[PDB]
């Protein structure tokens, strides 16, 4: 306690988040022997009026919800800042798509838990700024929690009002893109160059769920994907939508997708 | 009525300090109740005055701060909002809450000690940084021995804290300038002895943060006497010239914004001049190749002119 090198209590092991997040490891607390996820960020010029870093940290310390990844604390020796957080060994929602497609029973359940996470953040006047399948993670019991980094971009899941210059209604748009991502495996205009997409989003019509899917699903996506942010529903209204209220499958039901991936990789 | 809410929260807090829970439920619900009195549907002008007067007479403010660890997470956040709201409460040209904290000084010392407890350290800073906005409250802490505990908190190796105890450290030395200048004028020898250790710290953040504040303090028009005493000491010039060299870029950059004060001094001393001439040439060459981009060089020329003359 107080003035002690982070490695004295937290040790590093592997490297999860395949270079995706800013260098995140798997680790244990040498005292409690329980698993955690450690992110190390260099500080020595890399940056250095990147000081506003507290924004990500202060907000994380203000976030207390079972639908958001919890923040345990941050430590520094000189260079290299250690950010310790919750560990979710169930992988991301994108990793559950790699084996195959998802039935609407699972998709409706996941979006129900994402909305709960958005319901908390918006009530705390905080914005996630980056909603997608990669940032939606699961535990081993099937608990769906959102990410953490960025709370207060990634084209394809952007809102048109953000590109033109990020009110909380933009997260609803990103949720609408994610709804398509859960049903297609990839966001609309995925094969296009991300820069071209930034030019087409505010100008063209909002994407639509096409194919052999249910209408409440296609109506749910239509509701979120509205170029006028005023007409986009809240995170509380969508919890009462037809597509969500139908399937009342618990979070433990999402353990089937966790197992399907652990056998897929063989 | 607020009078009933205070008494309901006062009795429930006495329970905490298995069969608990009920108290934790009451504490949580009553903390929210107080918040809606101060904020709302718009807060009523007499509801906040009945509440504040009952907080003084019951001594609940000192109670919540003391047993802050026992409160739940959301509760700790609610306590801060309730605390900061009545602290800003004014009755004409007076501030009744501030006058109350002056009578209950331990409330300030309790918040200050909160940095040693991580569970409430962040909350104990948000409330502390509000108190020091008022000069009478900022004065009690400044001339207290607990003020020197800040030099331990700023290098506490707990990043979410530490910096928070540094933001309070700056706000105590910069906000009330006449108050700070008086303190530095008297406590010069002890303060800068402690401050010197921050400039020799094995911490990139702590070192450059202290180096930035040091630049602001000396340059401020109120700390003139403190400045002239600092830029006359030989070691203070030796230290700045050393930081100008190796290690970091931003550190050697801020070392420049303090080193120039030594040079700009029209009242140099012989010990400060024997250093500038025994190392006469090297400075002229090092400044010409001093790094090196988009800001600055107009100062790097006038300094050369001074060392040359
Ligand atoms: C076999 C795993 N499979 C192939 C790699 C997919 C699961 N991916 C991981 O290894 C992984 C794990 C075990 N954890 C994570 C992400 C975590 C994590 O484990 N904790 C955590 C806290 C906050 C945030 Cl924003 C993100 C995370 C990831 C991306």
């Amino acid at each position: 306690h107080s003035r002690v090198d982070p490695e004295e209590l937290f040790t590093k092991l592997d490297r999860i988040g395949k270079g995706s997040f800013g260098e995140v490891y798997k680790g244990i607390d040498n005292h409690t022997k329980e698993v955690v996820a450690i992110k190390i960020i260099d500080l020595e010029e890399a940056e250095d009026e990147i000081e506003d870093i507290q924004q990500e940290i202060t907000v994380l310390s203000q976030c207390d919800s079972p639908y958001i990844t919890r923040y345990f604390g941050s430590y520094l020796k000189s260079t290299k800042l250690w950010i310790i957080m919750e560990y979710l060994g169930g992988g991301s929602a994108l990793d559950l798509l790699k084996p195959g497609p998802l039935e609407e029973t699972y998709i409706a359940t996941i979006l129900r838990e994402i909305l709960k996470g958005l319901d908390y953040l918006h009530s705390e006047r905080k914005i996630h700024r980056d909603i997608k399948a990669a940032n939606v993670l699961l535990s081993e019991q099937g608990d769906v929690k959102l990410a953490a980094f960025g709370v207060a971009g990634t084209p394809f899941w952007m809102a048109p009002e953000v590109i033109k210059q990020y009110d909380f209604k933009a997260d609803i748009w990103s949720l609408g893109i994610t709804a398509i991502e859960l049903a297609k495996g990839e966001p609309p205009n995925s094969d296009l160059h991300p820069m071209r997409v930034l030019f087409l989003i505010p100008k063209n019509s909002p994407p639509t769920l096409e194919g052999q899917h249910s209408k409440p699903f296609k109506e749910f996506v239509e509701a979120c994907l509205n170029k006028d942010p005023r007409f986009r529903p809240t995170a509380k209204e969508l919890l009462k939508h037809k597509f969500i209220t139908r399937y009342t499958k618990k979070t433990s039901f999402l353990t089937e997708l966790i197992d399907r991936y652990k056998r897929w990789k063989s | 009525s607020p009078a009933d809410i205070v008494k309901n929260l006062k009795e429930s807090m006495a329970v905490l300090e298995k069969k608990a829970e009920k108290a934790t439920e009451e504490v949580s619900k009553n903390l929210v109740a107080m918040k809606e009195i101060l904020y709302g549907k718009e807060p009523q002008t007499e509801a906040v005055a009945q509440l504040a007067q009952e907080l003084y007479n019951s001594g609940l403010l000192s109670t919540l701060v003391a047993d802050l660890q026992l409160i739940d997470f959301e509760g700790k956040k609610d306590v801060a909002q309730i605390f900061n709201n009545i602290l800003r409460r004014q009755i004409g040209t007076r501030t009744p809450t501030v006058e109350y904290i002056c009578t209950q000084q331990n409330i300030l010392f309790m918040l200050l000690k909160g940095y040693e407890s991580p569970e409430i350290a962040l909350n104990c800073g948000i409330m502390l940084r509000e108190c020091i906005r008022h000069e009478p409250l900022a004065k009690i802490i400044l001339w207290s021995e607990q003020f020197y505990d800040f030099f331990r908190y700023v290098e506490m190796s707990t990043f979410d804290i530490a910096s928070d105890a540094f933001a309070t450290f700056k706000d105590l030395l910069t906000r009330h300038k006449l108050l700070s200048a008086e303190f530095l004028e008297q406590h010069y020898d002890r303060f800068f002895s402690e401050y010197e250790k921050l400039l020799h710290s094995e911490n990139y953040v702590t070192k450059r943060q202290s180096l930035k504040l040091l630049g602001e303090l000396l340059l401020d028009r109120h700390n003139f006497t403190i400045m002239t005493k600092y830029i006359s000491k030989p070691e203070n010039l030796k230290l700045m010239m050393n930081l100008l060299r190796d290690k970091s870029r931003n550190i050697q950059f801020e070392a420049f914004h303090v080193f120039k004060v030594f040079v700009a001094n029209p009242n140099k001393t012989q010990p400060i001049l024997d250093i500038l001439l025994k190392n006469q040439a090297k400075l002229i060459e090092f400044l010409s190749k001093f790094q090196n981009d988009r800001t600055f060089n107009d100062e790097k020329t006038y300094l050369v002119k001074q060392i040359r003359d």
